């Protein structure tokens, strides 16, 4: 999953020159710079709030798929933790399932890809 | 026992072998010999075990291996008294001006503790430099220490001078110590102070660049030892017993210098900017002993004007901020005002006095509140001043009373103005009866106007003297008399 | 306006260049300090 | 006992003793010194056959080879108890004021003790109410812990201090000791003198619950390295017994200072830019004992000089893993006529926590910061281009971190000497909020100008009102 | 005396005396070489039982331990008086001309003189006349006192020394010394005797008038530290006799150098930028004998060599807390053909003030400036736009201080060979009243030429008319 990650925030740190001056960037570098942003405000954690890896890899495949475009960026961090209590309360066994097979070669299994998505989405239209 | 022999002569310390019964800062003889009539002395530091390391208050390649020193059983000292009035003498008390002997009752011990804090006195009675923007925006009161900090040829030696010149009558013994100065400055301010006939009250103590590092290292404290002996014993001017005295020590970063030079040839580790560790007790103990005596430790008081040459216009370097830590306040001479033309340039935005507000005649605190409000108005609409045409009625006007206040400021050398004249035309200008007048001829209409009190209405100048220890000086009599001496002026110009 | 702007640009880092000049001048001379005394203590 | 002097290099005396009588490692031995007063050293390091170096801690500079030393057998002790109550006194704890000396029967404890152990420290914090608006709001200054301002020379740590003081000095609940160590004598002391005895409450002044140890700039160096030991030795019994105590050492810097010019004429290996090689050790042995314990809360404000205007200087570096807050003064801010001088992004505080200083307050806090981070992240592009090149939104954001900085000003009580301007006392609560009305929106159309030199939001909007 | 060697470390040797007849400091010691040249070493440090440390002043390679050495008592002996005119030494006084020696008839000083007590210092400061129209307004030179010149050498300073020279000796008593501290054997030594040589005035060369002290590049630290004070001691005795000189220091930096060298070798602790602990205290012992007294005065012109580009760095930083005067030589300057291509903006004076001078040399001396600086203020838009965007009476200014910068020119006589055109001293007033008629109107519609290389307004006027 991180992979996407470290490749969106290496790029949105490269577009911060067009970002700091230029006005008049393409919507495709708008939407990039966007995302970029996005990624950055999730990962603003508070102190003595570990998070563990599932929970970790959840929110990074909500992020990365673009489940999280349509969030304005001051409430992102508020949207994950929203997002985990979510997954505390409505479905522990998405968690277990995350945290059962971590350790496949391709972690985006059909059955993981379900029931992640359907969560992300339920999320989606309960909350906003 | 007290006679010993030098073994080693170096970077100007004799070791000075074999001289028990040596206090730990005596003042060795090395007794005249062959070749050498006269006596050079030394400063004993190093008391180690068979052998007295000793500062060479001279030329070091005058005394050899072998040489007999004998042991003055004295702290390290210079004669004090008021034989030492008008005398330029050497940091050890000996005349450099030819005129003859110094006459001296006692000698005072330099490198001595300051008086403490108990006994201490907020500064209440000021002292007068001069100069409009000093004895308005940055108040000097006697016995507080006030930093002269300027980048070269910026006017510090002449501001300190022209505050020497101006306490004449205020019963100041005035002491300026050169550090490191080139003997031809060190002469043209003592013609300077002569044609003034301002030697009357004025010690100079001189260490000129040529001579060694031992001097321009003792000459603070020998020139503070004198100020010390006026503040507490005082002194016999105009007749009158005084007891406050006024000491310059000219370049202090001179004096840093010779004391790194002093440490490192002594092999003692090096510091912030190759300056001894020490360098802030040096500094320390040469300016806290300038104090305000409080009544029961006889009321005297010594007012110090150290002097820091920066470069680049540089305040945040080692022995600048040091000083600046241990004065009281500062006099910013910025090089860009000097170069602009107003030749006191002081950066009055930055520039403070903390103490010594209090110790301001009620005059020219009165007068000079709302003249720093302006200075400070037009400090802060010199950004919008680069507009044209696109300035109200306000801001224009502010910016010129701005400028006419600065011009005011600009005052020529040597000509101190009494605090009568100054708090008369901080009256006339900062209550708009200078609105009028353009402004580069301000200056040059001060100068008349000044002629005109001095001819005019000499009682006015004498109402407003005596009138300048009451809480409210604009009385309705002196306001009155000088109103119509500032009406008639400009209908007769 | 562009002219101007690029005008007062190039007086405006030219006045940088002065300071970051004193600056590195001011570091040049400390660190040429430290490294003689060190060197020096080292001897020593 | 009955050694004799070796060697006077500087303040540090070499003194030879009787093979089995060599004195401890921090003894005091005294030289008579003729005249009936005499000179106390504290012995610092045992050289060999009944050979130690001391520290003078006086003038030594009228002394001789061979003179006797005599061996007290025990350390410097100082006077504790009520006894050194409105009273001054110098290292050796020889009162200095006019009153009498202090009497037999009170208690001498050694001016060298171990720090609290780790059993007795007293994690326990909560915000201490100040008056000034850039401390209580970016730095709280901590009740029970330690909190020092880092400035340099020409910044106002002096009148900081002495607003502090006079702020938190009338509630104190308390007893109070203020060390004057390496400090001007005409304002770090003398006039602190008049200012506390002047200040009543009810009809005992401040000075009345207040001991001032001195050691300040004319003192050698040795009276400066353990002048600050000696208030805290007067300091701790007070702590022990329950009391809260308001610590205000000054120029702990003064104190590495004089402990490097010791080591200096030690002879010891020289660290980093002349410092003693003991920097570290010495720090930690002089602040470890400046904490609030579980029997007592000392409740300190130091002040820290940087020398030039070297924040990485090896002292300042040593205090600042010692401090529950900093407080960082830049000349940069104090030539802007900025007398507070407090740098919001180089202050913290441990207790800037939600949960200690209110969920709000926190808020407003961090806002205060991402802005003026926004804006010193800009300032070369606001200096080489200009402020038109920014978007709309990066101008907001300049403009309001201007108006902050502007606002963070605020005369004191204690500034009417030079500055006319009259005091102002801003409670945190109405900090907070002028700073959350700020931050909102309130007070754009409000030029700059008019915040300085302001209480809270409500004098800038009525200075507003008055330019109509 | 008759000393033996017993330590040599490079250039720094040790020599172990008697109990007594130690030598003192600077006290010159001098070793046999095994024929008629000698050795001279000068004594810096007197360590324990007789031993002493100098430093070498020579090759110091054919040396043994053990090696006899004689002490002469005092420092080192330079010849002085007007057997020295003319000729060429090194810093041990030796002529290293072609010419023999100078003779035992022939009175020697010690290099190491005390500067002038308090008394004999001038307690007035006077103007030096030098006669150039730029130097003797601009930065108008001190009698006695020290003056800086800044140029990368190929901008005409052997030109602009040579003029002081001759305009010093003719027209007052006209003695000058010139100190090579540091100065190359090729460039700075065979160069410099050929224009002095070939440079001719009233029937006598310039080198007939002049002293001339070489401490070489190839020489040891210690010559290139003492060089300066024997120059100082030649120029002396004629400043005794109440003659006017003027020394000409070549990059006295090279002078701090070499003394920071010699400190670094007798083992000092080092200070600030690799700088002698001791920069101070051998700064004031140079340039301190450089004064004007009763009797006579002695003025220099030394250049300045600025370590990289600081003008805080501690070398000229002290250098320039003695300097009365500073003279900028700049390149663009001397590209177009004005050899006294003095900057005037750069180049200031302290005794440019109303007091000394007199008002009307400083009025014309700031309006002068104040034109000038409005002229480059305006070089960058002209430039930008072309001079038509100048508004009137800026464009006057931009017109004016183009002709006095040209006016700036003057022909020298030591240069009347070579441009065939005779040389002129313009007085200090004749040059105020010149710029003076030149800034209220006079001359405006004359051209930019005519003022070329000329002498007054007077002859820029007569020029015209022809
Ligand atoms: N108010 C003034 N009006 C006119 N000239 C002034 C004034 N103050 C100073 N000057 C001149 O400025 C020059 C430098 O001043 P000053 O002699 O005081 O030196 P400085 O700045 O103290 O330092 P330094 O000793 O390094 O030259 C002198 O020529 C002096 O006459
Ligand atoms: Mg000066």
């Amino acid at each position: 999953v991180a992979g996407k990650l470290k490749g969106e925030l290496a790029q949105f740190r490269d577009l911060a020159a067009f970002a700091q001056f230029a006005s008049d960037l393409d919507a495709t570098t708008k939407a990039q710079i966007e995302r970029g942003q996005r990624l950055q405000e999730l990962l603003k954690q508070p102190q003595y709030q570990p998070l563990p890896v599932e929970d970790q890899v959840a929110v990074l495949y909500a992020a990365t798929n673009n489940y999280l475009d349509d969030v304005p960026v001051p409430l992102i961090t508020k949207w994950r933790d929203d997002f985990l209590a979510f997954l505390r309360t409505a479905h522990p066994e998405v968690r277990k399932l995350i945290y059962d097979n971590r350790l496949d070669r391709k972690f985006p299994t059909p059955e993981v890809k379900e029931a992640l998505e359907a969560a992300i989405k339920e999320f989606k239209a309960t909350s906003n | 026992v007290n006679v010993g022999t030098v073994i080693a002569v170096g970077d100007g310390v004799a070791r000075l072998s074999g001289l028990d019964q040596v206090v730990a800062s005596e003042i060795v003889e090395f007794p005249p010999k062959a070749g050498r009539n006269e006596s050079i002395y030394g400063i004993a530091l190093n008391l180690e075990q068979d052998s007295v390391a000793a500062i060479i208050l001279g030329d070091d390649e005058t005394i050899e291996e072998g040489d007999m020193v004998t042991s003055t059983g004295r702290v390290i000292s210079v004669p004090v008294g008021q034989g030492l009035l008008g005398r330029v003498v050497n940091p050890l008390g000996q005349p450099i001006d030819g005129k003859g002997p110094i006459v001296y009752e006692k000698t005072r011990p330099i490198e001595r503790i300051a008086p403490g804090v108990i006994t201490r006195k907020s500064v209440d009675t000021p002292v007068q430099t001069g100069i409009i923007a000093i004895d308005a925006l940055i108040p000097i009161g006697r016995g507080q220490r006030e930093l002269i900090i300027g980048d070269r040829q910026t006017g510090k030696t002449a501001v300190a001078i022209d505050t020497i010149l101006n306490q004449k009558g205020q019963g100041m013994v005035c002491i300026y110590v050169a550090i490191g100065q080139r003997r031809a400055q060190v002469a043209q301010v003592v013609g300077t102070l002569e044609r003034f006939g301002a030697m009357e009250y004025t010690i100079v103590v001189s260490a000129t660049a040529s001579e060694s590092a031992a001097l321009q290292y003792i000459a603070p404290y020998a020139g503070c030892a004198m100020g010390e002996e006026i503040m507490e014993n005082g002194v016999m001017l105009n007749g009158q017993l005084v007891k406050d005295a006024l000491i310059v020590y000219d370049d202090l970063s001179k004096h840093a210098v010779a004391y790194r030079q002093v440490s490192l040839l002594l092999r003692r580790p090096p510091g912030r900017e190759a300056y001894p560790g020490d360098v802030f007790y040096l500094h320390s103990r040469l300016l806290e002993r300038a104090a305000r005596l409080n009544e029961e430790y006889g009321g005297g008081s010594l007012t110090a004007l150290p002097v820091i040459e920066t470069q680049a216009n540089d305040v945040s370097a080692y022995i600048p901020t040091n000083v600046i830590s241990i004065t009281d306040g500062q006099i910013y001479l910025e090089s860009d005002l000097f170069n602009a033309g107003q030749r006191p340039a002081l950066n009055v935005g930055i520039s403070v006095s903390r103490v010594g507000g209090a110790a301001q005649t009620r005059a020219m605190r009165a007068v000079a509140g709302k003249l720093k409000g302006e200075l400070a108005q037009f400090r802060d609409l010199a950004a919008f001043a680069q507009f044209a045409s696109d300035l109200d009625a306000t801001t224009k006007a502010q910016i010129e009373r701005g400028q006419r206040l600065q011009e005011l400021l600009k005052q020529p050398q040597y000509q101190p103005l009494p605090v009568e004249d100054q708090v008369a035309v901080l009256y006339a200008a900062t209550n708009n009866y200078l609105d009028d007048v353009p402004v580069p001829l301000i200056t040059k209409w001060r100068d008349d106007f000044l002629a005109f009190l001095r001819t005019a209405h000499p009682e006015v100048r004498k109402l407003i003297y005596d009138n300048r220890l009451d809480r409210k000086f604009p009385t309705p009599e002196v306001k009155e008399a000088l109103e119509a001496a500032i009406k008639e002026f400009k209908a007769t110009s | 306006a562009r002219m101007v702007a690029m005008r007062n640009a190039t007086n405006n880092a030219k006045d940088l260049v002065r300071d970051l000049t004193l600056s590195f001048n001011k570091a040049r001379q400390a660190a040429i300090t430290k490294e003689v005394s060190e060197i020096a203590s080292g001897a020593a | 006992a009955k050694g004799v002097i070796q060697e006077i290099i500087g303040v540090v005396i070499r003194a030879k003793f009787p093979e089995d009588e060599v004195p401890e490692i921090y003894n005091a031995i005294e030289i008579p010194l003729g005249n009936g007063d005499r000179l106390v050293c504290e012995v610092q390091q045992q050289l060999g056959n009944g050979v130690v170096k001391a520290v003078a801690m006086g003038s030594t500079d009228g002394l001789r080879r061979g003179l006797e030393v005599i061996d007290t057998g025990r350390p410097i002790a100082v006077p504790v108890g009520p006894a050194t109550l409105g009273r001054v006194f110098n290292v050796l704890g020889d009162p200095i004021d006019g009153m009498g000396p202090i009497g037999p029967e009170v208690e001498r404890r050694p001016i060298h003790r171990d720090p609290p152990s780790f059993e007795e420290q007293n994690t326990q914090a909560q915000i201490f109410e100040t008056g000034i608006k850039v401390i209580d709001l970016i730095a709280p200054f901590t009740r029970g812990g330690k909190t020092a301002i880092f400035g340099g020379a020409g910044v106002g740590k002096t009148v900081v201090i002495q607003e502090l003081i006079a702020n938190i000095a009338k509630e104190q609940s308390g007893f109070s000791v203020f060390a004057g160590v390496g400090e001007r004598s005409r304002e770090g002391n003398d006039l602190i003198h008049e200012m506390k005895e002047a200040r009543i409450d009810e009809n005992t002044t401040v000075f009345d619950k207040t001991v001032m140890v001195f050691g300040q700039m004319n003192e050698p160096p040795g009276a400066r390295l353990r002048v600050g030991l000696t208030a805290l030795t007067m300091a701790e019994y007070f702590r022990d017994e329950g009391r809260d105590i308001l610590l205000f050492i000054d120029n702990i810097f003064r104190f590495v200072q004089a402990g490097s010019e010791v080591s200096s004429l030690l002879g010891r290996m020289p660290s980093q830019v002349g410092y003693q090689p003991t920097l570290g050790t010495e720090m930690g042995e002089l602040q470890e004992r400046i904490t609030s314990t579980k029997r007592g809360s000392i409740t300190s404000m130091q002040a820290v000089y940087v020398p030039a205007d070297d924040y990485t200087d090896p002292a300042p570096a040593t205090v600042f893993s010692h401090l529950d807050a900093t407080i960082s003064l830049e000349r940069s801010i104090a030539e802007r006529a900025i007398f507070p001088a407090v740098d919001p992004l180089a202050s913290t505080s441990r207790i800037l926590d939600p949960n200690i200083v209110g969920e709000e307050h926190y808020r407003v806090a961090q806002e205060v910061k991402r802005v003026l981070q926004r804006y010193k992240d800009l300032k070369d592009i606001i200096a080489i281009l200009g402020m038109e090149e920014l978007s709309d939104e990066d101008k907001l954001t300049v403009q309001r971190a201007r108006k902050i900085e502007l606002f963070f000003s605020q005369p004191f009580t204690v500034a009417q000497q030079f500055t006319g301007r009259p005091g102002k006392y801003v409670p945190v609560k109405k900090t907070v909020e002028s700073f959350a009305r700020l931050l909102n929106g309130e007070g754009d159309h409000i030029p700059e100008s008019f915040f300085y030199m302001q209480g809270d939001f409500d004098d800038v909007l009525a200075a507003y009102e008055a330019s109509q």
